[PDB]
RNA sequence: GGACAUGGGUUAGUCGAUCCUAAGAGAUAGGGAAGCUCCGUAUGAAAGUUGCACGAUUUUUCGUGCCUCCUAUCGAAAGGGAAUCCGGUUAAUAUUCCGGAACCAGAAGGUGGAAUCAACACGGCAACGUAAAUGAAGUUGGAGACGUCGGCGGGAGCCCUGG
RNA sequence: GAGUUCAGCGCCUCAUGCUGAAUCCGGUGCGCUCUCGACGGCCCUUGAAAAUCCAACGGAAGAAUGGCCUUG
RNA sequence: GUGAAGAGUUUCUUUACUUAAUCAAUGAAGCGGAAUUGGGAUUUAUUUCCCAUAUUCUAGCGUUAAAGUUUCUUCGCGAACUGAUCCGCGUUGA
């Protein structure tokens, strides 16, 4: 046969567009004043980052070892203003737009850009109008339990900073792209994704769902999960299929 | 002007004769000056109210 | 006097930018400098077996300081020595008889390691002399078992260096004293007696205790403040 | 040995200049392309002719790697004349051609005449 | 005759390349690979060009010391960019030649001017202005530097119209 | 003083020269091309980088002496 | 690899350690422990059983040290301590 589309996307004419990007949107580095106490933050640029629904803030701060300040790339979450001050470390107040320690915060909080490691500088909750709860802590051996976006229930170590709010962007998937204009245009400025081309449509050289005198696969799209690489298609380790009729 | 064309201009000509003339307007310099000495003055007050 | 006013700064957390402080301890530092330093380190853990450990186990600073000074007057001739020597025997053996006749029996330290070891078997070395920082430690590893078991004398001393000093050269791995003279033959037997009640005397302990194993650092503070309450 | 930065750098060394003990090359080669190897030939064409006669100003067939310095220099020790502007051409047969035009205070006819090519 | 033969013809500090970087290419450190070579571009590197008068007659770039998030290059004749116009001239070149009239960059300091009698100007309420109006490191800011469509207003050239 | 138009003298004319005049006064625009200025609409599309240049905060350094003949 | 338990002269498991090995970040930028310290409990008291930090300001600025002694015995913008408590096997975290 052929190599089919998914095989075919391990880079190339396959990866992100990133001219326009302004840069990545890591917290900062775990330093001494975020460790023990709190640092002060003027957010200077509230700026739209192509490919990327939510806004992105430009924070500045100041350097506590040399003459120099520092320009960071911040999450924005909603309410965040120009000219805002935030605060960041252990001893920071519970406000919209602080970053603090995950264990320094009380239960059923609602926050953003949280970190699965201590110093790795946000990976939980980025996407536009998405967020974590705080559901407990644990003192011994500390560890903050939190409710992921999608469901999930995550320890994380009591280190972990977090930004406290909801991500901005607000609801983004309420308004449908009504052509494949704005389709086109929404992932001309993310990669080389769209659009997409159905497997029955094409060829068995092609696809496994290629060929026939129907368009039709022939065989359960339930594919295992120890499926090799080019017939890895469809549907992968479906626990289940059909429509979602209740669900938890 | 063009970036290089300012080269030839004499220093007053690129320049307002004010403290950080030609980088701030006279709106930006007076709302710093206002705000440095408040809060320099309520920056004393809360050190002497501290005792 | 007056206008001389005190300005300090708090250099607290976010109000003043940090004065020069010694960040050694926190310098990413060149390979070799992180190599030879995290040796020591491996070399204080782990559980090192007797044969080496026996070689951390030195002469306190007096005996080593009177052994060194019986060797400074037992050591082998310089170039300027042997020139001067084979002059006077080669003028001599002309209009007279061979070297032996002008030339008198010597007395020095005797060093190498084949040498010494072959000194050692056949029982003429009355003091050895093993440094402590061979770096391929094979090479006097056995060294104490073998004067142990032919009943000889043997210390071990730091600064293999030192020992080269000696016999005028950059490094010797171990030196032996086999004859000394009249004046001396005292000094040679007080310093067999100090360092037989050192090594020889505790040769059979040494062979079942292993060096090392120590954790150290900040878990050994750890384990002490979690063992306190 | 206090350390202010977090880094280690390499530190100074001596390096020492070069002394070797004997020359890579026994005789230093002559100076290439002095004056003669940089003037090879006046040119008295048709439209040479009327840049002498009008623009006080010779063609030459200088070498091709000759630049309006060497030119210059090799134009005034070879014919007392001092250049005020020269004008680099390379013509398409593969050949550098040299526009000198003389000072107000010589005539390029008259030089041109002592050259020899009128 | 764009054919054949013989000669002639392309002139630049200001036009481009050259400089910079984009998508990318690609040494070096290092790691794989039997190897041809592959990955890798401050990457797990002791990756220094630069800041400062300590010697220094006496009015100055020559050997130390202490130093701080620098860094290979290639990659656009449509991207960014220091600076030239008119008239004329040839058989064939011209913003390149000629005549006239300019501009930019770099180097020394050749003059004149300005401030400072005992060190770094004045005026205006202010927006700000001048012929000058001493400014090292360090830091910050701006220009370079930016989509598409639609109407409105102006200017230049062209078009039209009266003598 | 250039260029353009017209009118004459030489009359082989040689440098193709010399000598006369004009090149003036007005107006117009939902006009065409370019450009500038202030705006408005659209994006789940917000629409390069660097070289280079400039400005600011800051205070390193300076030495002219005899109210006048004298320096940076 | 190192130390503790357990099983009817032995190796099966867990329950801990890091120095092997692995992952992540950084200009390997403040890790651990001592000494001072006062709310604090012992208790006719002793930090003895206990953890303590300096900047919430509104879109300003914060660098090339001021001060205190004391070496000179002040051309000193001259040297040192201190201002910036002390010590160390570990760049930090998992």
């Amino acid at each position: 046969g052929r190599v089919i589309r998914a095989q075919r996307k391990s880079g190339g004419i396959f990866q992100a567009h990133t001219r326009l990007r302004k840069g990545a949107a890591q917290l900062r580095t775990l330093d001494f004043a975020e460790r023990h106490g709190y640092i002060r933050g003027v957010v200077q640029k509230i700026i739209h980052d192509p490919g990327r629904g939510a806004p992105l803030a430009k924070v500045a701060f100041r350097n506590p070892y040399h003459y120099r300040t520092d320009v960071e790339t911040f999450v924005a979450t909603e309410g965040m203003y120009t000219g805002q001050f935030v605060y960041c470390g252990k001893n920071a107040a519970l406000t919209v737009g602080n970053v603090l320690p995950v264990g320094e915060m009380p239960e059923g909080t609602i926050i953003s850009n949280v970190e699965e490691k201590a110093g790795d500088r946000g990976a939980l909750g980025r996407s536009s109008g998405n967020y974590v709860i705080i559901v407990g802590h644990d003192v011994d051996t500390g560890k903050t339990r939190v409710k992921l976006p999608s469901g999930a229930k995550k320890v994380v170590p009591s280190s972990a900073r977090g930004v406290v709010g909801i991500v901005a962007g607000g609801g983004r998937i309420d308004k449908p792209l009504l052509k494949a204009g704005r389709a086109f245009h929404k992932y001309r400025v993310k990669r080389n994704c769209w659009p997409r081309t159905r497997g029955v449509a094409m060829n068995p050289v092609d696809h496994p769902h290629g060929g026939g005198n129907h368009q039709h696969v022939g065989h359960s799209t339930t594919v295992p999960r120890q499926s090799a690489p080019g017939q890895k298609v469809g549907l992968i380790a479906a626990r289940r299929t059909g429509l979602l009729r209740g669900a938890a | 002007l063009r970036p290089r064309e300012f080269a030839r201009l004499s220093h007053n000509q690129k320049k307002v004769q004010r403290a950080y003339g030609g980088c701030l307007s006279a709106n930006a310099v007076k709302d710093r000056i206002v705000r440095a000495f408040l809060i320099e003055e309520q920056k004393i007050v809360k050190q002497k109210l501290k005792q | 006097n007056p206008l001389f006013v005190s300005r300090p700064r708090s250099f607290g957390i976010g109000q003043d930018i940090q004065p020069k402080r010694d960040l050694s301890r926190f310098v990413k530092w060149p390979e070799y400098i992180r190599l030879q330093r995290r040796r020591k380190i491996l070399n204080l853990r782990l559980k090192v077996p007797p044969a080496i450990a026996q070689f951390q186990k030195t002469l306190d600073k007096n005996t080593a300081t009177q052994v060194f000074k019986l060797l400074n007057k037992y050591r082998p001739e310089t170039a300027a020595e042997k020139k001067q020597r084979l002059v006077a025997e080669a003028e001599a053996v002309a209009n007279g008889k061979s070297a032996q006749d002008v030339s008198k029996k010597p007395y020095n330290v005797k060093y190498g390691l084949n040498h010494v070891v072959a000194l050692i078997e056949a029982k003429k070395a009355k003091l050895v002399l093993i440094a402590s920082d061979v770096d391929p430690i094979e090479l006097v590893v056995f060294l104490p078992a073998l004067c142990k078991k032919m009943g000889v004398p043997y210390a071990i001393v730091k600064n293999k260096a030192r020992l080269g000093t000696v016999i005028h050269q950059k490094t010797a791995a171990v030196l032996a004293v086999t004859e000394v003279r009249e004046e001396d033959k005292n000094e040679l037997a007080s310093i067999v007696s100090a360092v037989d009640a050192n090594f020889s005397a505790k040769y059979d302990e040494s062979r079942r205790k292993w060096g090392g194993g120590i954790m150290g650092g900040k878990t050994q503070a750890l384990l002490a403040k979690r063992a306190k309450a | 040995k206090v350390r202010t930065s977090t880094t280690f750098r390499r530190p100074k060394t001596l390096q020492l200049s070069r002394k070797p003990k004997y020359a890579r090359k026994s005789v230093a080669h002559a100076p290439r392309l002095d004056e003669y190897k940089i003037i090879v030939n006046p040119i008295n064409s048709e439209s040479a002719m009327k840049k002498i006669e009008d623009d006080n100003t010779l063609v030459f067939h200088v070498h091709l790697k000759a630049n309006k310095f060497t030119i210059k220099e090799a134009v005034r020790k070879l014919y007392s004349v001092e250049p005020v502007k020269i004008n680099t051409l390379i013509r398409p047969n593969g050949t550098k051609k040299a526009f000198v035009k003389l000072s107000a205070d010589a005539d390029a006819l008259d030089v041109a005449n002592r050259i020899g090519f009128l």
